[PDB]
């Protein structure tokens, strides 16, 4: 601790997610919002949009 | 207990759930297996089934609910039985 921020070491973290011909298991977040019935309007569920 | 293999290696999938498959009366349990685009899918049903005389399949329609859908992605060709003596 007696150097500067310079040459300090910063712990380094690499991602590698590589899409190949495997049924995908693990995606990203899914947002939602609060359900109004009684009203026409437009549903966006997973596979029925 | 573990006599189905002796070695390890590096798995990719690993699921344990609970709920598993499953007094003169015995069951039946029938179970579907098969791998389509990636997917692995296991449908079971188990019946109760009344003893009859040549020990075979009993007569009557009863489908088979979807159990079980693994995602693997693999090349299965071949398949075997793991009995309890």
């Amino acid at each position: 601790p007696t150097y500067g921020v310079g040459h300090q070491p910063y712990r380094v973290v690499v991602l590698s997610f590589e899409l190949l011909h495997a049924p995908a298991t693990v995606c990203g977040p899914k947002k939602s919002t609060n359900l109004v019935k009684n009203k026409c309007v437009n549903f966006n569920f997973n596979g029925l949009k | 207990e573990f006599r189905v293999y002796s070695s390890a290696n590096n798995c990719t999938f690993e699921y344990v759930s609970q709920p598993f498959l499953m007094g003169n009366f015995k069951n039946l349990r029938e179970f579907v297996f098969k791998n389509i685009d990636g997917y692995f899918k296991i449908y079971s049903k188990h019946t109760p089934i009344i003893v009859r005389e040549p020990e075979d399949l009993p007569q009557g329609f009863s489908a088979l609910e979807p159990l079980v859908d693994l995602p693997i992605g693999i090349n299965i060709t071949r398949f075997q039985t793991l009995l309890a003596l």
